[PDB]
């Protein structure tokens, strides 16, 4: 996810559904996106396994 | 013929059937007749549900007193429809579209319905300009955006209409756009005030004012949103100029619903509100939208029951907002006008690729303070500051000073007081806040930062109290 | 012929007809057609209700998507069965009894329905050998009973599935009988990982596991755990040798009774539940039982709805179980695992007469302790612990070092602490936790007792942090 906290406390693994559960207006769609726009290095490797 | 027939008539509900293959559309407009000399009128209903058998559930938008079962209903053929325009600009209308303070104006004009869709989603874009007002907490924690959705939430009696008030005198006078003002479900008496103070302050020539108020049967409330935002759209979309939409209580649109929906046999959805809360408030509030290039700035207070933020009416309106101003009632109760909540009101363009570092940074550690200072509510409550460390003793005196720092004497609360307003530049409040929650006023007493504008009337009222800066 | 029709089918709930004196007795299996290439499948129906006129009300247990108004059904005459034998040992199975990695296998077996009364009274027999698992806490005060009935209770997500598989390790690795799972509406992924970890510790040549999970409609999740009971069932009355029989959230019983009580007709009880929710669970609880001379230790997973042990699930089951380790958040939160509440959980062999009077009298002690502390835990957070006495105060440190070596590195957190497990006998247990409570180790800092095993790891973390003892 690209975010100390979460790879290194609540990690995530692919195949996991991991809840970002909160108040309003606390980071959630943040977290989110953010996991989102960390796997452009990953896209730009190219091999379909990453 | 073709014309239908009263059946049942539950409050203002009223059931009626057509002959078959004459079965009028949803959202239709249908004509009724009350005869009795003295409620003697004319009903519009609006066709809300078919329920089959060729009968037609309608909402009557007049109260319908004096009903009688078989009387003839008449389909106009087309849904309730306003007049749009120029026009429009300097007059008073109701739901239905009739000029109150001159009968039968507008009947000439362009008429637009006030079922509309809303815009593509390919004409959308986001709005993150910020909208300068000149109070310190909503410049500061909560910046307004240009062209972008912002409510007030507030319980009863927090200052919610003084709030709209307030923001009528800073934005809506030294505007160049046209502004568009529905009450809905709120006080005449308000509405009288508001059609006169914008008589004499020449602000009535650039706006149209819709009201279906307190008392009205809960189609008029449920409708006159839609009329005002009909004429909205119209400003927004055929003349393109920079238009202002002030909605006071949104949340009595949904009480409407609610009622309406009570009254045509719908089963209750969680505490009582209608099944389709959500779906009638995505329907209402993504019409109040700005599209690519053209501009409405919407401002809306929203009621809150029984002080609980957490009911569902309130809960839903918060996913469609840009700023949403939360007035508290521990707040208000400490003399601390206007009451905002700075902890739980939230604006989105508060962000340092927006604001700047300064505005940003200023206005998280004035959070920070704040957050601290409500942690160690609950001890100060009962044992007072004299437990605390040295540090929170500090952070106390801080957050005291900045609490009351974020008060402000505005333009509307000269009739309630009688001291005039005050305009604060937002430079000036982040340079004010920076001081305060850096320790550069932690002498000056807690009075003096109460009801003031920005350094220079702290330094008076200081001086006035024995104290310098 | 002698066929049904399906007449209605809202959800997991389909209505079939009849023709007089061919309508099937409750709870037998009827099967319908699903044509629809994409989702073509044999739906398997429980006769719930007889409706009359010939209708029969049916709980479907595949999803019934696909399925047309008027199809053929089948009836097969007889309840649901699932096969039985000392062969079901080593295989994934299915709430309808098929076998999930390999498919056909156990079509030749004796099959047994899943419906049963429970032991006649004069089978019964009260059971009070102590189980020693190996945690401190459950050995000290929850321990656990040979041949009775155990549970884990709490909220989403404090302990129960790591402490069954810790339990799994500890109980089923080196027993002489036969174990039995039953993942009843539980994670897939959890389910694949006991596969998985019961096909390497080469336990699952004597395992039997029958899963039907969270994506299963309500029918498979009320079915599973009577089908894994049969089998359990089988393996006491017929093979008689001490069985296992493991249960995860068992509870989903419940929850997937009460998804469908409303579409069966019945008016909802307290807190949304079936009105024949003690009912149910006791016909269920009721099997899981040891008779004379035959024995079945078993150990459910009981979840708790939003950590509330007064919801009417958790407050039902509480009566059907010999020991209750009841699991908190606040001890979750804390760090401490496992996250036992040691002043909730409770066990019936904890008696003089049974674990002997030191045992006992240690066990009281740790309890008086933590219940002063939880008294005290209010001044501390206030007034500062300062405040109390010194007699208060030394309870305080000891309590704080008792609540920590409660906790202890299990075998099966080695994935979520990187840290192999522990394993302390009972004595070893007794004669730390007398030590702590005459205070010999109150000079050893709050760590080094935190997820540790007996008094060697306690000596070598307090060396490790520069102290003795
Ligand atoms: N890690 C972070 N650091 C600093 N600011 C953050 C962080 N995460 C989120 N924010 C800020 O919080 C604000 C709102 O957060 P976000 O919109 O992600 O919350 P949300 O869960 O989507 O709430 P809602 O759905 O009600 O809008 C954003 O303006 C963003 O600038
Ligand atoms: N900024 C202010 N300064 C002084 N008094 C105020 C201020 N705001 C509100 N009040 C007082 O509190 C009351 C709030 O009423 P209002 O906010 O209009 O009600 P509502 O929020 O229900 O619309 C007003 O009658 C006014 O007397
Ligand atoms: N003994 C333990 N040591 C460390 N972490 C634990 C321990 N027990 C539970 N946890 C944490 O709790 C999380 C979920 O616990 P689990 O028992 O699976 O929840 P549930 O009780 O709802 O099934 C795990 O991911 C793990 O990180
Ligand atoms: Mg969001
Ligand atoms: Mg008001
Ligand atoms: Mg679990």
């Amino acid at each position: 996810t690209g975010i100390k906290a979460i790879d290194a406390m609540t990690p995530i693994g692919r195949g996991q559904r991991q809840l970002i559960i909160g108040d309003r207006k606390t980071g959630k769609t943040a977290v989110c996106v953010d996991t989102i726009l960390n796997q452009r290095q990953n896209w730009e490797s190219g091999d379909p396994k990453k | 013929d073709t014309s239908g027939r009263v059946v049942r008539v539950t409050g203002p509900v009223v059931d009626v059937e057509f002959p078959r293959g004459s079965i009028p559309e949803l959202f239709n407009a249908l004509h009724a007749e009350i005869t009795f000399e003295s409620l003697a009128k004319t009903l519009t209903l609006e066709v809300a549900q078919h329920l089959g058998d060729n009968l037609v559930r309608t909402i009557s938008l007049q109260p319908t007193d004096g009903l009688v079962r078989g009387v003839e209903v008449i389909d106009t053929g087309r849904s309730i429809s306003v007049p749009v325009g120029e026009g429009v600009k300097g007059h008073v209308f109701n739901a239905l579209g009739d000029c109150l303070d001159e009968p039968g104006y507008g009947e000439k004009f362009e008429h637009w319905s006030i079922h509309r869709k809303p815009p593509a989603f390919e004409e959308l874009e986001p709005r993150t300009e910020m909208l300068e007002t000149g109070l310190k907490v909503v410049d500061l924690l909560t910046p307004y955006v240009r062209g972008g959705k912002i409510a007030l939430f507030g319980g009863a009696g927090v200052g919610k209409t003084v709030l709209i008030q307030e923001m009528i005198n800073r934005i809506a006078r030294n505007f160049g756009g046209t502004s568009v003002f529905a009450g809905v479900g709120e006080r005449t008496r308000e509405g009288n005030d508001l059609w006169v103070e914008l008589a004499e302050a020449n602000v009535l020539k650039d706006t149209a004012l819709v009201f279906g108020q307190m008392d009205e049967p809960p189609g008029t409330r449920m409708r006159v949103a839609l009329s005002a935002l009909t004429m909205a759209e119209w400003f927004r979309d055929e003349q393109g100029q920079d238009v202002l939409l002030f909605i006071d209580n949104i949340f009595r649109f949904t009480q409407a619903g609610s009622e309406v929906s009570t009254l045509l046999g719908r089963m209750p959805s969680a505490v009582g509100y209608q099944p389709t809360l959500a779906d009638e408030m995505g329907e209402l509030q993504e019409r109040i939208t700005s599209t690519r290039g053209r501009s409405i700035t919407s401002m809306q207070a929203v009621y809150v029951p029984a002080d609980d933020y957490t009911d569902p009416a309130p809960a839903t309106t918060f996913a469609h907002l840009d700023a949403t101003t939360e007035l508290s009632r521990a707040v208000f109760s400490k003399g601390i006008f206007p009451a905002v909540d700075p902890l739980a009101s939230s604006s989105t363009i508060l962000d340092p690729s927006v604001v700047g570092d300064e505005h940003y940074r200023v206005a998280q550690e004035v959070i920070r303070i704040l957050q601290r200072y409500k942690d160690l509510q609950d001890i100060i409550a009962i044992l007072g500051i004299d437990e605390l460390s040295e540090e929170d003793k500090q952070l106390v005196n801080r957050a005291r000073r900045i609490e009351r720092f974020l008060s402000q004497n505005m333009m509307a609360a000269e009739q309630f007081t009688g001291q005039p307003g005050s305009t604060v530049p937002v430079k000036e409040t982040i340079e004010a806040f920076d001081r305060l929650c850096k320790g550069d006023f932690d002498h000056v007493p807690e009075q003096a930062f109460f009801l003031i504008g920005g350094l220079d009337d702290l330094a008076k009222k200081a001086e006035s109290l024995g104290a310098k800066l």
